[PDB]
RNA sequence: GGCACCACCAGGCGUGGAGCCUGCGGCUUAAUUUGACUCAACACGGGGAAACUUACCAGGUCCAGACAUAGCAAGGAUUGACAGACUGAGAGCUCUUUCUUGAUUCUAUGGGUGGUGGUGCAUGGCCGUUCUUAGUUGGUUAAUUCCGUUAACGAACGAGACCUCAGCCUGCUAACUAGCUAUGCGGAGCCAUCCCUCCGCAGCUAGCUUCUUAGAGGGACUAUCGCCGUUUAGGCGACGGAAGUUUGAGGCAAUAACAGGUCUGUGAUGCCCUUAGAUGUUCUGGGCCGCACGCGCGCUACACUGAUGUAUUCAACGAGUAUAUAGCCUUGGCCGACAGGCCCGGGUAAUCUUGGGAAAUUUCAUCGUGAUGGGGAUAGAUCAUUGCAAUUGUUGGUCUUCAACGAGGAAUGCCUAGUAAGCGCGAGUCAUCAGCUCGCGUUGACUACGUCCCUGCC
């Protein structure tokens, strides 16, 4: 019963690890962003975040109840002792995730690829981003494979504000001819209140008081 | 009051254990309760190094992945109800409160 | 009886024992802390289980 | 060769094989014992072969 | 495959009763977690009554999740015989 | 024209020569599975394979062939099995035998499914490399770094900034899982006591935070001085300072590429092949270790600046249990020459292992220039431990055996300070096996502060 600090940070961690990746899996035309894990004392409370927040939740929550009872059994929890709530994303153009499943379904449809990345570049820059680029990799048109760059605004690449500023996500598109490759990048903006993007300003920014 | 309380509090992120901790000295400070802490244990470093190539080929470079696992340590001494009184308020994601009651 | 010559080698220890619990490949496999996830895949959920590069 | 499988023997209608009720009147007689096993039932016929009684249910056996 | 009637009611009953289902890619378990029936059978009854629609599957990290669909809680309350 | 110890210079330590370890080729083989071949293959696939892994070989099983269609079928579709035979086998695998079982199956067609099967020259992701270079007139800089010249100015990415660790703080915050100091008591010494010295124990009312920890901050900016420099940008020297070599070391790291590697990481994958006498899966056994030979990374040496046997005493990084009689790290006691065993326990951990009782080093003695008490390859006997299993020696011991090697040709590698080199420890792998890697500390230099001579790049 007694299980050190150390096991137990490592099995919260990978705990969160798996949740997430089944929850990608199943919750994958939901608009599914990310889970924020959170253990109050009387239940582990766990909130999603998607798009189609009535997909998740289903007909009268019978989706969500389901992936409750999921969850208690597998990972072992006591009875009632998980909650699986489902949220909004606030901003999705502004979340790398959400635009790369957008970016997903926009190809598996069919339509042209040079067409929905410059679709999801406009929206992530009018939802606000200070910059985003698009990768797609694959078997595009011809058999040889080629990658086709989309970016758009100011981005950038090294140091450590890369992983404050820089929201990305990698997603595959299962297509006839193999698999095509999605690398978004979005570069936020500077958040004063922390909600759009960081709170902290870019390091080498600096700002002088007018007299 | 009368028994011997120890919280002990585990996070991954020390800005959010520091703050929690002040939370908790000072609601233990406004009860007039005394307080011995925090504490800081030395924080432990779990280290995982892998060949970052998914095969054998190139330079064998190696990246070094590692989880910081920062301790701290309360003791009052009270009775539980002031202690799950004080341990109610909310405790920020990540941080592990545990209470143990001494003699 | 087939069901006791079935899977009937002791599995107690040994490589093939031990899986990823990501994919199940018994190759390169990290057990420290408990982890259980193999070299590429711990590798691409590091940052999920928590693991930060610093140095 | 391909190994042959092992294919069920068919006997047609063995139950038909199995009791005796003839000579008019009433008489079940049963013409294989019944395994003693109590979880085998009384219609548990034990087979009989050249040289043992035994239950195809479990394993119960007796030679001569 | 060949599963008893009382395996395969024991597994019917379960998911009636939740109307999910998880297993571990583990062919030889030789118990489920819940229903008294190695994993073997379940897995492979659930992917019966999944290709019939009697269910949805999804896979990851080495582990089967199956949810009960609308015409899987039709089959099941005929099947069980009772609702 | 520049730059760079993956170039040289001045050197240090080497490798290349020897024995052995390990990887690659070749040969042999039933198979000795295979990918990778200049940097950018070759202790690489975290690849230290007894079984598993395993992809290979000799065999044996099993269906884990959904679903749809058509048949066979309660007068039974089908299933399991005692004994004997068969079998490597206590696989009813098959056969004899005759019970058992009950629409789950079975037979045929489609359709699926699995595959460490092919294709990395179909792909994704990832990774390696070009290149961590600095890139996208002139001076200076680590730098497309600045200055300066000017039909360019103003920007952006990259560089730096940033982040982490380390270095400083007698300031701050705080410690019964860290200590110090004082007090009291006790022990020993001296001789008693006292004092003094060295110890042990106690006190959440003994204080405190120097030492330990870990948070917050501070702190260096080339700041000050001289000289040089267009008197700029910068450089050299000097004081002070913990720090003056953007303080040291990392992490991250542009554009554009390469038919670079990976389909054997992936329930990432297109296509192709196979799919029940299977390239699926499992079990047994073998192989991946095979040995005329070639090559690469290494370990151990060639000794007295040493070996051996005493005495002696300084680290750091980290790791650790399901408590079941007990699993992991093991303390203490006992038995045992060792190997190991037995018995009480502690620890899910700044609490117990662990103040981590590391070695090199130090000290004394022996040896005495002799392949010698250097070296320890090979080999015999034997005893223990891990394991289901140790043979093709897992490993650890005991006694014995006592090879080459006396500093290594032509070549060629790494390295500018707590660095090289030496020394040991920890972790990963792991039931057991570390001559390997990834870290750690201990001891601690020589030489240079340049150049384009070579090599490469721009
Ligand atoms: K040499
Ligand atoms: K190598
Ligand atoms: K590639
Ligand atoms: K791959
Ligand atoms: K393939
Ligand atoms: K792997
Ligand atoms: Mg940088
Ligand atoms: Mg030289
Ligand atoms: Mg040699
Ligand atoms: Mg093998
Ligand atoms: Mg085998
Ligand atoms: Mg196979
Ligand atoms: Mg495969
Ligand atoms: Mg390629
Ligand atoms: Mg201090
Ligand atoms: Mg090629
Ligand atoms: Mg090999
Ligand atoms: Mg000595
Ligand atoms: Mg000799
Ligand atoms: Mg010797
Ligand atoms: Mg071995
Ligand atoms: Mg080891
Ligand atoms: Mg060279
Ligand atoms: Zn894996
Ligand atoms: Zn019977």
């Amino acid at each position: 019963t007694q299980i050190s600090k150390k096991k137990k940070f490592v099995s919260d961690g990978v705990f969160y690890a798996e949740l997430n990746e089944m929850l990608t899996r199943e919750l994958a035309e939901d608009g599914y962003s990310g889970v924020e894990v959170r253990v109050t004392p009387m239940r582990t409370e766990i909130i999603i975040r998607a798009t189609r927040t009535q997909n998740v939740l289903g007909e009268k929550g019978r989706r969500i109840r389901e992936l409750t009872s999921v969850v208690q059994k597998r990972f072992n929890f006591p009875e009632n002792g998980v909650e699986l709530y489902a949220e909004k994303v606030v901003n999705r153009g502004l979340c790398a995730i959400a635009q790369a499943e957008s970016l997903r379904y926009k190809l598996l449809g069919g339509l042209a690829v040079r067409r929905a990345c410059y679709g999801v570049l406009r929206f992530v820059m009018e939802s606000g981003a200070k910059g985003c680029e698009v990768i797609v990799s694959g078997k595009l048109r011809a058999q040889r494979a080629k990658s086709m760059k989309f970016k758009d605004g100011y981005m950038i690449s090294s140091g450590q504000p890369v992983n404050e500023y820089i929201d990305a996500a990698v997603r595959h598109v299962l297509l006839r001819q193999g698999v095509l490759g999605i690398k978004v990048k979005i570069m936020l903006d500077w958040d004063p209140k922390g909600k759009l993007g960081p709170t902290t300003p870019l390091p080498d920014l600096v700002t002088i008081h007018p007299p | 009051v009368q028994h011997r309380i120890r919280i002990t509090l585990s996070s991954k992120s020390v800005k959010n254990l520091e703050k929690v901790c002040s939370d908790l000295v000072k609601g233990a400070k406004e009860k007039q309760l005394k307080v011995k802490g925090p504490v800081r244990m030395p924080t432990k470093v779990l280290n995982i190094t892998t060949r970052k190539s998914p095969c054998g080929e190139g330079t064998n470079t190696w990246d070094r992945f590692e989880m910081r696992v920062h301790k701290r340590v309360i003791d009052l001494v009270s009775s539980p109800d002031v202690v799950k009184q004080i341990t109610s308020i909310t405790i920020e994601p990540g941080v592990e409160v545990e209470v143990t009651i001494s003699d | 009886g087939h069901s006791n010559v079935w899977n009937s080698h002791p599995k107690n220890y040994g490589a093939g024992s031990r899986v990823c619990r990501v994919c199940g490949n018994s190759h390169g496999l990290i057990r420290k802390y408990g982890l259980m996830c193999c070299r590429q895949c711990f590798r691409s959920d590091a940052k999920d289980i928590g693991f930060i590069k610093y140095r | 060769p391909k190994k042959q499988k092992h294919k069920h023997k068919k006997v047609k209608l063995a139950v038909l094989q199995f009791y005796k009720v003839d000579d008019a009147t009433g008489k079940v007689t049963r013409l294989r014992k019944e395994c003693p096993n109590a979880d085998c039932g009384a219609g548990t016929f034990m087979a009989n072969h050249f040289d043992r009684h035994y239950c195809g249910k479990c394993g119960l056996t007796y030679v001569y | 495959m060949i599963i008893s009637k009382k395996n395969r009611n024991e597994i019917c009953k379960y998911l009636f009763q939740e109307g999910v289902l998880y297993a571990k890619k583990d062919y030889n378990l030789a118990k489920h977690p819940q229903i008294d029936v190695p994993n073997l059978q379940v897995i492979k009854l659930m992917q019966s009554f999944k290709s019939k629609e009697y269910v949805r599957e999804t896979f990851s990290w080495q582990h089967y999740y199956w949810y009960l669909t609308n015409d899987g809680i039709e089959f099941l309350r005929n099947f069980l015989n009772l609702p």
